[PDB]
DNA sequence: TTAAAATATTAGTGTATTTGATTTCCGAAAGTTAAAAAAGAAATAGTAAGAA
DNA sequence: TTCTTACTATTTCTTTTTTAACTTTCGGAAATCAAATACACTAATATTTTAA
């Protein structure tokens, strides 16, 4: 089913020779699944995306697709030097489903109808080890001391850990174990978007001076920031 | 399935086609082969898979055994250390009044005729500092000192201190006398100059033109004259008497000397010839300098110099497609481009390292190119660094050559140069060519032939490597006491390296078909492990934080016997 | 009301702008034929089904009568592009109407039903076309010479023609009726893409005539009130338009096997008899004799005995049968129906509002109409067929009047006292006996010796004239007269390709 | 008599671009399974002698 | 003279076997890679033609 247009073939055999590119961005989901979900396939006999003009990106854009992971795991193994990547019109994603390559910082997306998480509230219940509606019950103080009423966000739940109960350590920690999704990416940006599975989870560094923001809450409620 | 696999598999080798990149693949979910998907990443072992892997053992040991917490690490204790109101001014109002002015000129002229091209990497005009000897005893007299004589009577210290280290024993035998030292010292009149003698009153004459230097307040008027009496100290085996305190000192030179930002040195046509003369003077102190930066270079170093200047090969493969003071520069900086790989465990090519050999014997016809006079012992020492140097860089670039890849016969040319090191060292034993026996790098460079010839001879047991270990063995004894402990240690690790030649031939490499068990490696695992944790200051800090108190099978018993012994961590003090 | 959204968010602008386009024009057609009424535009009433899609299709691409743009698909390369741009925009026309259909849905449109899939066998329809005029493209397409320049239709059926299989089948085709039987198959498998079994259920009473067009041969093929379900509608709607060959036209062949079947050689080849028809009733004998026999008089011919016909012959023509891809079922198809929109749609009192209704020109019959001139092997691009008049000497009814003179009685009989498919299927008859008598002077040309010229009242001069009148320049001619295959012209309208098709004899 | 207008060497630095590996796998050839066709025999529906 | 009585295609159904289409190892051969060059700006200053 690996298979193209001879336009797109066209331009990718003449794609090398920018030396000042950036923003790579794809639509079709066909043709998506072919030249940047890398798949692991590193050979084709055209339709060789030149690992140079590979190296020279900043930021990559999706449209509008279905899922990135239609198969097991959408992958960047290859496109080193990326900073923004960002979704548009995709319905679901699996945020574990990616590969994260090695130092960006922005991740936004908007307008989905599917969002997973990394799944990241079950792995916090590994440290401090409490049940989930003593998570939800003892554990949120649900904090909104001043900065927090700086914007709305009134369709949200805005939730925080208690400083009480955790004794400082399983708490770095727990806060860690949330920072070991991200790999160091800041800025999160969510827009417009429909069913997240699980919770929010934030880190505090990350949303104390607001890197991660959202813009239209409408299916989504229950953010906590840890 | 998550957190999947990352390359081609033992699977994939096996049928050399695409690799879905799944657990186990979808490569091995196909025909269902998961134990030759997991057998690729107990018994005893029958193959020769040991030796390339132990040869890139060789790499990250020779990073660490041979070069840090051997050498480059001092260990101490802030408790233990004492603090400095006494022998704050007064030892060195000891030196002070010890040194004479007829035994400042002897020391002078020795170094004048003996050592030209230390200060021609420093001074120049060793006369002008005969004024400056000549200033010093009126100034001696004097009280009100300006910072600008302190600051000479630093560098001729610093001068005086070099003095000692190179001066034989029977010239400062005349000079001088044991007992009213040993009277002052308390300590054996019975011993030599050599023994030592001559290496403490070194080191109490470094120590004294430093508390000098901070007599100078140097930190809060920095200039030049620091520089050049680091670079003067730096000849010594000071940065193994004072690691940190060098490493100290060797960022306020960076500091200083980047304080005025001078890139180029060789001027424009229209500048004061004091300022033409001056530029080029940075010229050589800079890459003096940056050699320093280059051999003082480990993780008590955290600020680095030679970064900066560009790699040798990237500027001679266009043209290939003094005149020593920049050669210095030219061997150590292809050091440089050479050994980033000593804590890097991938491959240098073989192209580069082609390079660095095909321009290195037109490197080595430039020391040909140079003289020796018999008459200027200023002219023996030029010659015979740069020819020491020269097979340094051409014994380390063969050793890349056999571990990486076996080129045929490197094993014979590590042989070849080992014996024209050894002949180098041999030449040094008459006149006039003693105190090459004591500038330290020689005190590095054989420290590691004796122990890549060390480590081949525990387990490629050629009688030629075998006899090169006997001659390096006697040669072990061939050496100075100027360079003290650190001798005695390597004197430990030649004992330690030849103990283990006694463990790994007595018991047979165990496996589980290729984690090649033995308790000689655990071993030499230990040894870099115990050495990179003492490495650590995070101990340091929590201690420094105060009220955080700091808080903490045959396989293994024979490393218990062996380690329980032989203490790795025998090489500090 | 959750349909905003993912409805407006589905698309680019830029598609939903060229959606927004074909609509328009479909809004505007709905209009020029009053459907929505006279701006006046509004969602739950404009109705959308295939067969109202289909002939939207019909009336915008495929209708090249057009005289201010005739003759854009003449040229090689106008057409070339221009089939590309219809078949393009055909494509793009059908997402824009689905993404209309599902738009008249949010309204609550309930007149809006798509079923994609006989919209996609239109697509399969055209895409099949367009490609069978796209490897005929060239002599030299590749370097073959002659095979793809070999139709299997006409090496096979010019070349059972002859009066003789010699090393063929002496074992199966001595008579010219056996040829005749089997090549009635072929070009049913031929023209009407069908299986074996649907190739047995052809009795005479489910052979009708065109209503609108006078041409059309209906093969009525409905499911009978019982597969699972009664309201007996599954219509499946067929056509046996001539050929300006007359030698791979069904109704030339039709009327040459019933003439050998019926009479034949008055010594020889004693036919079946002419059948009664007298006492016939509607479903009485028309619905029992089958379209072709062989030792039975009523059921069809044994199934891998046409295995055994089909590869003696694929092995004479030398072609590579395959059995499947001629005894089980294609999807290259013919349209399928309901009672209800088939009883609906053609009912023109129910859209008698209407400034047209469809059934008149687009629908020739009841037949979609590129269903109809595809598998009749036509570029569909006229609406307007008026080819009749094409006729160097239209035949004499004196000659015709000769054989089957019955039905000629039998209309001179109490036509009323027959029963009602009878005297159809009589008329049928004579279409085919007029088209049998157009066609026949090539067949004398070519094999002048076949079991209908054992006959010397045809070997009379009155026959002969007219044979000297349609092979008139014949003769002299370099090149033939008759056309070929749309893309088979200018290869065997010379005489030496069409007799490299011959074997026996050139 | 020359300042004005305007290249060449070396050097310092920097950046595309091969490179020989080296890696990862594709095009083609052997299995695998399902259809097609003759083969073979088991009815079989006609099918010409042999009396009453 | 048309009921027996086994011929006689026939034909029907089963076999088999033969056909052919679909899926799978194997030599070669393209797709990255950290150097490793060859290129390549670019500057400072020596370098190539003329009246008062
Ligand atoms: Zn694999």
């Amino acid at each position: 089913n690996q298979l193209t247009s001879i336009s797109v073939i066209r331009t990718i055999r003449s794609m090398e020779s920018m030396k000042s590119l950036r923003k790579i961005t794809v639509r079709g989901e066909k043709l998506y699944e072919l030249l940047i979900n890398f798949h692991g396939f590193r050979d084709n006999p055209g339709k060789t995306i030149s690992y140079i003009v590979k190296r020279r990106i900043n930021e990559i854009r999706l449209s509008r697709m279905n899922q990135i992971s239609r198969t097991g795991l959408a992958d960047f193994t290859r496109w080193d030097n990326l900073q923004k990547l960002v979704l548009s019109r995709v319905a679901y994603i699996d945020l574990n489903s990616i590969v994260f390559p090695k130092n960006f910082k922005s991740l936004t997306m908007k307008r989905v109808s599917k969002i997973k998480w990394w799944n990241i509230e079950e792995n916090i219940l590994k440290e401090l080890k409490v049940d989930k509606r003593t998570f939800k019950s003892l554990y949120i103080k649900e904090d909104d001391s001043k900065f927090t009423k700086f914007f709305n966000l009134r369709h949200t739940r805005i939730k925080e850990l208690d400083k009480s109960e955790i004794n400082q350590i399983t708490y770095l920690r727990c806060q860690a174990i949330v920072w070991l999704s991200f790999r160091t990416l800041n800025h999160i940006k969510l827009q417009n978007v429909s069913e997240v599975f699980n919770n929010i989870i934030v880190p505090r560094a990350l949303f104390d001076s607001k890197r991660v923001e959202i813009y239209r809450c409408e299916k989504i409620s229950q953010v906590l920031v840890i | 399935t998550q957190l999947k696999s990352k390359h081609p598999c033992s699977v994939c080798t096996r049928r050399k086609v695409k690799c879905d990149r799944m657990i186990p693949c979808g490569n091995c979910r196909k025909r269902g082969q998961d134990s030759e998907c997991m057998k690729s990443t107990i018994t005893a072992s029958s193959s020769k898979e040991y030796l390339p892997d132990l040869l890139l053992f060789w790499q990250n040991y020779e990073y660490w055994i041979t070069n840090i917490g051997l050498y480059k690490t001092k260990q101490r204790d802030l408790t233990r250390t004492p603090a400095n109101l006494d022998t704050d001014t007064e030892e060195c109002m000891f030196w002070m009044n010890y040194l004479q002015k007829d035994q400042s000129f002897q020391l002078m002229n020795f170094a004048m005729e003996n050592l030209g091209a230390l200060y021609f990497g420093s001074i120049g005009d060793i006369s002008e500092l005969y004024l400056r000897v000549e200033q010093y005893w009126d100034r001696r007299a004097d009280k009100n000192h300006s910072v600008d004589g302190k600051y000479w009577d630093a560098l001729i210290w610093s001068v005086f201190t070099m003095c000692i280290y190179y001066m034989p024993v029977e010239k400062l035998a005349e000079i001088f006398s044991v007992y009213p030292l040993h009277e002052y010292l308390g300590s054996n009149k019975r011993l030599n100059w050599e023994d030592g003698m001559q290496l403490v009153m070194c080191q109490n004459f470094a120590r004294c033109s430093l508390f000098q230097l901070k007599q100078c307040d140097f930190m809060a008027h920095p200039d030049i004259r620091l520089v050049q009496a680091y670079l003067i100290l730096a000849t010594t085996t000071f940065p193994y008497d004072e690691p940190l305190l060098a490493n100290s000192l060797l960022t306020q030179c960076i500091h200083t000397f980047k304080n005025f930002h001078v890139d180029d040195f060789r001027p424009l046509l229209n500048d004061d010839p004091v300022e033409s003369i001056a530029k080029v003077t940075l010229g050589r102190i800079f890459y003096r300098l940056c050699g320093c930066d280059y051999l003082q270079s480990g993780p008590r170093k955290p600020i680095a110099l030679h970064t900066e200047v560009s790699s040798l090969l990237q500027h001679a493969a266009y043209l290939q497609d003094n005149s020593t003071e920049v050669l210095y520069w030219k061997i150590i900086s292809l050091d440089r481009d050479l050994d980033q790989y000593l804590n890097k465990s991938s491959k240098p090519p073989l192209k580069t390292l082609d390079a660095i050999r095909r321009e290195l014997d037109i490197f080595q016809y430039k020391v040909d190119s140079l003289e020796e006079d018999f008459r200027s012992n200023n002219s023996r020492f030029q010659k015979f660094i740069a020819l020491f140097q020269i097979s340094t860089v051409s014994w380390k670039l063969f050793k890349m050559y056999l571990i990486y890849y076996d080129t045929a016969d490197s094993l014979l040319k590590v042989i070849h140069y080992s014996k024209v090191i050894i002949s180098l060292i041999v030449n040094n034993f008459h006149a006039k060519s003693e105190f090459f026996n004591r500038h330290p790098m020689v005190m590095q460079t054989i420290t590691r032939v004796v122990s890549f010839i060390s480590f081949y001879q525990i387990f490629v047991e050629s009688a030629a490597v075998k006899q090169l270990l006997v001659d390096l063995t006697e040669l072990t004894a061939n050496l100075p006491t100027i360079f003290g402990s650190k001798l005695d240690k390597l004197v430990y690790l030649t004992e330690r390296l030849s103990k283990l030649k006694l463990l790994w031939d007595k018991v047979q490499l165990l496996d589980s078909g290729d984690s090649f068990y033995h308790p000689v490696f655990k071993i030499l695992q230990n040894d870099i492990k115990i050495i990179e944790l003492k490495n650590d200051e995070m101990f340091s800090l929590i201690k420094g934080l105060g009220s955080l108190v700091p808080l903490n099978s045959d396989f293994r018993t024979i490393v218990e016997e062996f380690q329980s012994e032989y203490n790795i961590s025998d090489i500090l003090s | 009301e959750d349909r905003f959204q993912e409805l407006v968010d589905s698309l680019k602008p830029r598609t939903a702008h060229q959606y927004k386009t074909y609509y328009t024009k479909y809004i505007q057609w709905c209009q020029l034929n009053q459907i929505i009424p006279t701006n006046s535009v509004p969602y739950k009433d404009l109705p959308i089904s295939a067969e109202l899609i289909h002939w939207f299709l019909l009336d915008t691409l495929i209708t090249d009568d057009k005289p201010g743009e005739k003759r854009e698909e003449t040229e090689d390369l106008d057409e070339e592009e221009e089939n590309s741009f219809k078949i393009a925009t055909l494509k793009k026309i059908i997402g824009s109407l689905n993404f209309l259909s599902k738009l008249c849905k949010v309204h609550e449109n309930p007149n809006a039903n798509i079923d994609t899939k006989y919209l996609e066998s239109v697509t399969k329809l055209h895409t099949h076309w367009i490609d069978s005029q796209k490897a005929i493209t060239t002599n030299e397409t590749n370097n073959t010479n002659t095979q793809v320049l070999c139709p299997p239709l006409l090496k096979v059926s010019l070349n059972l023609w002859n009066p003789e299989t010699n090393h063929l089948s002496e074992k199966f085709f001595k008579t010219c009726s056996e040829k005749l039987r089997f090549l009635v198959d072929f070009q049913l498998r031929s023209y009407l893409n069908l299986s074996f079994e649907e190739r047995s259920k052809i009795r005479f009473g489910s052979l009708k005539l065109g209503k609108r067009d006078r041409d059309a041969i209906i093969y009525h093929k409905v499911t009978h009130s019982a597969e699972k379900k009664d309201t007996p509608g599954h219509h499946q709607l067929l056509a046996l338009l001539p050929q300006d060959c007359p030698f791979i036209c069904p109704q030339t062949t039709l009327a040459a096997y019933l003439y050998l079947r019926f009479y034949g050689i008055p010594s020889v080849s004693k036919g079946d008899g002419f059948p009664n028809l007298n006492a016939d009733e509607n479903g009485s004998l028309l619905q029992d004799i089958p379209i072709l026999r062989g030792k039975s008089l009523t059921t069809y011919p044994r199934e891998e005995t046409f295995s055994n016909y089909y590869t003696t012959v694929f092995r004479y023509c030398h072609l590579p049968y395959k059995r499947r891809e001629y005894f089980n079922k294609c999807n290259l198809v013919y349209p399928t129906w309901d009672e209800d929109t088939f009883r609906t749609f053609f009912n023109e009192e129910n859209h008698g509002n209407w400034l047209e209704q469809p059934e008149a020109f687009a629908f020739p019959d009841k037949i979609p109409f590129d269903f109809k001139k595809i598998m009749n092997f036509k570029s569909p691009y006229t609406s307007y067929s008026t080819n009749a008049k094409k006729d160097p000497f239209p035949p004499p009814k004196d000659l015709l009047v000769q054989i089957f003179p019955e039905i000629d009685e039998y209309k001179r009989h109490d036509y009323e006292g027959l029963s009602q498919n009878s005297r159809d299927f009589l008329d049928l008859m004579e279409v085919l006996r007029e088209r049998f008598l157009s066609n026949l002077p090539w067949i004398y040309k070519f094999f002048p010796n076949h079991d209908i010229f054992q006959d010397p009242i045809f070997g009379n001069s009155d026959f002969q004239s007219y044979f000297n009148d349609k092979t008139i320049h014949s003769k002299g001619s370099p090149i033939l007269s008759f056309d070929i295959l749309p893309g088979f012209n200018k290869i065997y309208k010379n005489k030496t390709n069409f007799y490299s098709l011959l074997i026996e004899r050139p």
